């Protein structure tokens, strides 16, 4: 029975950092940083997807009963998932700019307008790259995909894991990897402390990208592309989403409230 | 300052050619350029314009497409490139220097000129008189009567009055209807009003015969007046 | 002897001091009691010029009120057309260290001076469309804090060697050093009628001038720290001169001594700039807590605020007119109020 | 040394100076004030439509 | 509406363009503030690096644009200027470490160095310290001991101890400490090693500022 409480906690955990860190991002003017461009654009797809997903997975998956009409079970899933990608995109664009502000300073590829530019272009891939998801919806009583045969659905659902985890969660992987080996090596007590915490940082926010969206990843690629699938299924899924709801919780904490600079900057800023 | 203007000949009717307009002296790439054509006996007639950096560009309505205009700032030159020449287009082409910031001097310098010759909505502003006799220092006054008020909304009212001696290149003398051009005497002034607009030359010399032109600079096309020529 | 002529010395001050002292029978703030006060007075940001990437030092505006210029640290001073925030200038400088900026009266030329110790005059009106360098005077010691226009062809500049000068634009060489100063001269103002100017030293105290011979004709002391800029009352027999101990007083030429003092038991941090309303009666003071104080120069009780930067303001102007107020923070904004 | 004689100097023009009293001044200033309060637009706000900023 | 102030703004947006473009490549030069003492062999370095009021050293090195600002001739109230070099990159320093016996020479030049490492504006800029004259003070320590210049010194007088020991102290007079490290250098190597010693000095400070703004120390 937690998991309605579980659900209702991350809820509001996730409304209320958002919003904390969309209003210290915007009524500051010291946070116009261009990393902070990225760090608020992953702020707004949070709180998009954590208000427009959850009460709709919620429903569809406790009551196993679509609860709206045709044109919104139509919309609101492209919506959805629009704003997940968008999410991991931003977390992967996040990384390479940190790889490229630490790993390669000297060539200074971090400029406002280069932020701007992946913000749109990544907006306008995960509005793209899977717009079949929008047209694709079927209404039956739970409305669900309807594909006119087997192959297609097969490679549109192993590009959509592609693009969602395996290809974010990479570049995620390769950026701090160096990070971490830059920081570990390029040195030449305090010193150490800071590299050790700052791995620690990496790690936290590596790991709980890769385990927050690794079971959803592989129970589409498992149930779409090899076609499987109930009474465990429910629960996996509800974990699932809830889980992910977590880690959209977490990304306003696990960014920004985790680095002093952020933290002295809002405890100033109120 | 200078610019010197290249490109001119009997071209045949219906054919092409090109304008080059060799700009030294001034930093060519920051001023806007207009090309201002003449018919061998009518007055000046405003043709096309480039702005800085070629951001805009405006051409007449009767130029409009057949001519297209460009510059190159690292070259210092403008280019019009010309096609499909009518009769009506036998007319000597003017390079005009333009410069568009608060209290600037538009139009202050004007080309050489090339003699082209050619084988076989807009504001009107109408001259009262073409031609008067003038004493060698009886002050005398030129008007200059538009359709459209040029009273701008922001105080500003853009009339200029540039002047033409005989065989020579036009220049400013007046712009927004009371100024002084540099290097201008202060026997010129400018007065009037909206719609109505006055050029007075007091203790005039020989050296002020000519034909002096109305323009006008509230929107493009820049319909210039039809000359008011003094005589001794 | 160096001893009885030191003795002597401090004598003297002291019957200056003395003398004064007898010709003080009411302060300013007993005469100005019956007047009502100038209430609360609000003023918005009208206008934002944001385009400047660095800090901002100094900036002036011109005789017609439209036109301001404003020296960045940036490498450049940009001439804002405030009516509409248009730029019809942005000068590069030869050295990016400027600290000061002045616009000439005539409108023709600008000036700018800064840690290069050379205040580079250049030419606006020129028959070439760029801004060209008219002249580069040179010769003093240290940087120079502040230079302003007598006219097309003087300028008198205030330099950290703790002396001023009368440059003559044309042979570029000074014509008179004003020396009497033991510190930084921090700033300067010229009066209306030109005729005499004051300059505001690190050594706490401001001095009067007279262009025409160059000595100082009186000074004033009473400040307990340095004096970052100064103004004068538009009557041109009155200036308020700022200072870093967080206050600025008003002192007045006729009576020679102190009027009284602006001081504000919440306010801790130096002044940086000082103007006065075309009037005269109220008094802006850029206070770097990141807003001006609008003050009330006859009886010291504070207007008002204009906080509105998120930075420093270094630089303040009232236009001639007195339409609008201009200030200018170390965030790159400078905003006019009004 | 010499810097003295000119700080001396310089003292002594100064004491010989004529001096008003402070009620003079601040009468004068009082009265300039008053004289030009009706033009001054940041004492006095002009209406909008005699603003040039808006 | 606009008649001509259309080309007034057309002309505003080029110079803001232009703007734009000089802040961006700008942004992308190191600026370094060059201190010194005095008679601290400055011009030693500078012309080593290179390969009035203040001169401007602008040089490169492996595609980084260093401006270097020596501000030693300049005699006056350092408080009252010393703002304007806010953000600069690094706060070089030199040490005239042969000039140990002069006169009490380092000592003032101990003063000046405590002075601008702990002003309000560079709570935040490393210090890239060169101890120069490595070699003479090394001659200098042979002729006579460092006690004179520090009576508290207890130590063998030969060049390691002497020079641990300056350098320590002059790591150990900033106060504001875990913020800016300083990076000692003894800049007495006739060699194209001293801007080496700079450009991979820079390029850490350069790191810890972007991980500092990254939000990861
Ligand atoms: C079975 O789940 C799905 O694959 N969904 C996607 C289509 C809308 C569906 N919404 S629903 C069940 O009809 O209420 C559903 C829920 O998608 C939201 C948004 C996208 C998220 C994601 C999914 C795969 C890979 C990476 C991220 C998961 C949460
Ligand atoms: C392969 C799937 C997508 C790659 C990630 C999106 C591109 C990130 C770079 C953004 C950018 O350079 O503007
Ligand atoms: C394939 C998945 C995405 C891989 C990396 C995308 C970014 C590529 C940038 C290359 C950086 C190497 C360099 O030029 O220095």
């Amino acid at each position: 029975w937690v998991l309605i409480a579980g659900y209702i906690i991350v809820f509001v955990v996730a409304l209320i950092g958002n919003v904390l860190v969309c209003v210290a991002v915007w009524k500051n003017h010291h946070m116009r940083t261009v990393t902070n461009y990225f760090i608020v654009n992953l702020s707004l797809a949070d709180v998009l997807v954590t208000i427009t997903c959850l009460p709709a997975t919620l429903v569809v998956d406790i009551t196993e009963t679509w609860f709206f009409g045709q044109s919104l079970c139509k919309v609101i899933p492209y919506l959805q998932t629009v704003s997940v990608s968008v999410s991991v995109l931003t977390l992967s664009c996040i990384a390479l700019d940190r790889w490229y502000a630490i790993c390669h300073p000297l060539m200074f590829k971090s400029t406002a307008k280069r932020a701007r530019n992946s913000i749109v272009i990544i907006w306008i891939v995960s509005c793209i790259i899977m717009i079949p998801q929008a047209i694709v919806m079927e209404c039956s009583t739970v409305c669900d995909e309807r594909w006119g045969g087997e192959i297609y659905p097969k490679m549109y659902h192993i590009c959509f894991f592609l693009v969602t985890y395996m290809a974010p969660l990479c570049l995620m992987v390769l950026a701090y990897l160096q990070i971490f080996r830059k920081l570990w090596c390029r040195q030449i007590i305090k010193q150490i402390r800071a590299r050790r915490k700052t791995a620690r940082m990496l790690m936290v926010v590596l790991l709980v990208f890769a385990i927050c969206y690794l079971p959803i990843s592989i129970l589409n690629v498992l149930k779409r592309v090899f076609g499987m699938f109930r009474e465990t299924v429910y629960a996996w899924f509800t974990f699932s989403h809830w889980l992910v709801y977590a880690n959209s919780a977490a990304n306003p904490i696990i960014y920004n409230f985790l680095s002093g600079k952020f933290r002295e900057e809002f405890k100033a800023a109120f | 300052v200078q610019l010197v203007e290249s490109g001119g000949g009997l071209v045949q009717p219906g054919g092409s050619r090109k304008l080059s307009c060799s700009a030294s002296g001034f930093a060519f790439s920051s001023f806007g350029m207009h090309w201002v054509r003449q018919a061998p006996e009518k007055g000046l007639e405003w043709v096309a314009y480039i702005s800085s950096g070629s951001g805009t560009i405006y051409y007449a309505d009767t130029v409009k497409g057949r001519f297209t205009i460009s510059r190159d700032d690292p070259k210092n030159t403008l280019f019009l490139q010309m096609t499909s020449l009518r009769s009506e287009d036998t007319a000597m082409y003017y390079c005009v220097r333009s410069i568009y910031y608060y209290g600037s001097s538009p139009f202050d310098f004007w080309g050489q000129g090339t003699t082209l010759t050619v084988s076989a909505a807009d504001i009107v502003m109408t001259q009262a008189t073409s031609s008067v006799p003038v004493t060698p220092g009886e002050s005398v006054s030129i008007s200059c009567r538009s359709s459209k008020s040029l009273l701008h909304s922001n105080g500003n009212t853009y009339l200029y009055w540039f002047l033409q001696r005989p065989g020579q290149s036009p220049q400013l003398l007046i712009y927004r209807m009371s100024n002084l051009a540099s290097g201008v005497p202060d026997r010129f002034s400018g007065s009037g009003s909206g719609t109505a607009f006055t050029l007075t030359i007091s203790r005039l010399e020989a050296e002020d015969v000519g034909v002096y032109y109305c323009m006008q600079h509230l929107e493009y096309p820049l319909t210039f007046g039809a000359g008011t020529k003094l005589e001794l | 002897e160096l001893d009885q002529l030191r003795q002597e010395a401090e004598q003297l001050k002291n019957q200056i001091r003395d003398a004064r002292k007898a010709c003080a029978d009411a302060t300013l703030s007993q005469i100005t009691n019956n007047i009502d006060p100038v209430g609360r007075i609000q003023m918005r940001t009208r206008r934002t010029l944001r385009g400047h990437l660095a800090k901002i030092y100094a900036m002036h505006w011109g005789t017609d009120s439209r036109l301001l210029v404003s020296a960045s640290q940036d490498g450049k001073l940009i001439i804002w057309d405030s009516y509409t925030t248009n730029k019809v200038h942005a000068i590069p400088l030869r050295s990016s260290w400027v600290m000061t900026c002045a616009y000439a009266p005539s409108g023709n030329y600008v000036a700018c001076g800064g840690l290069d110790n050379i205040c580079s005059i250049y030419n606006l009106k020129t028959r070439e469309g760029n801004v060209r360098v008219s002249r580069e005077l040179a010769g003093h010691t240290g940087y120079l804090s502040c230079c302003r226009f007598l006219d097309d062809n003087q300028i008198v500049t205030s330099s950290g060697d703790t002396t001023c000068a009368l440059w003559d634009i044309e042979t570029g060489q000074q014509t008179t050093t004003f020396t009497g100063h033991t510190g930084d001269v921090m700033s300067l103002s010229l009066a209306p009628d030109t005729r005499l100017f004051v300059s505001g030293a690190c050594d706490a105290s401001a001095k009067l001038w007279d262009v025409r011979e160059g000595m100082c004709r009186q000074t004033f002391t009473g400040h307990e720290s340095d004096i970052n800029a100064i103004c004068f009352f538009p009557n041109g027999n009155a200036f308020a001169t700022g200072s870093d101990d967080a206050t600025c007083r008003l002192f007045d030429l006729r009576a020679d001594q102190e009027l009284m003092t602006y001081s504000h038991d919440n306010i801790i941090c130096g002044i940086t700039s000082v103007s006065f309303s075309k009037s005269g009666r109220l008094l802006l003071a850029g206070y770097d807590d990141f807003n001006c104080n609008v003050w009330d120069a006859l009886k010291a009780d504070r207007a008002g605020v204009l906080a509105g930067h998120d930075n420093r303001v270094s630089c303040l102007g009232v236009t001639d007119d007195g339409m609008a107020v201009a200030t200018g923070s170390w965030d790159s904004f400078l905003k006019i109020w009004n | 040394i010499a810097q003295a004689r000119k700080l001396v100097e310089q003292l002594k023009m100064e004491a010989n100076i004529d001096r008003i009293k402070v009620s003079k001044a601040a009468a004068d200033l009082m009265a300039y004030c008053e004289a030009h309060a009706k033009e001054d637009p940041l004492l006095t706000p002009v209406p909008a439509s005699e603003n040039p900023f808006r | 509406l606009s008649a001509e102030d259309k080309a007034a703004v057309e002309r505003s947006k080029m110079i803001d363009r232009n703007l734009r473009e000089d802040g961006e490549k700008a942004a992308r030069e190191v600026k370094l503030l060059l201190l010194g003492a005095g008679e601290s062999g400055k011009s030693t370095i500078v012309k080593q690096m290179k390969i009035t009021g203040i001169v401007e050293t602008h040089f490169t090195f492996k595609d980084l644009h260093f401006k270097m600002f020596d501000v030693g001739g300049q005699r006056d109230e350092r408080k009252k200027w010393i703002h304007c070099f806010e953000g600069v990159t690094a706060i070089i320093f030199c040490v005239a470490l042969s000039d140990y016996d002069l006169v009490n020479r380092m000592h003032e030049s101990m003063k000046l160095f405590d002075s601008i490492c702990n002003n309000k504006w560079f709570t935040d800029t490393s210090i890239i310290l060169f101890l120069n004259k490595k070699d003479l003070f090394e001659e200098k320590i042979k002729k006579s001991p460092l006690t004179i210049c520090y009576p508290e010194y207890a130590g063998s007088n030969t060049y390691e101890e002497a020079a641990a020991y300056i350098q320590c102290q002059f790591e150990d007079l900033n106060k504001r400490k875990d913020t800016k490290e300083i990076y000692t250098h003894f800049t007495c190597s006739t060699d194209t090693k001293n801007v080496q010693f700079v450009f991979d000095a820079v390029t850490d400070v350069i790191i810890k500022n972007n991980l500092k703004d990254c939000g990861l120390f």
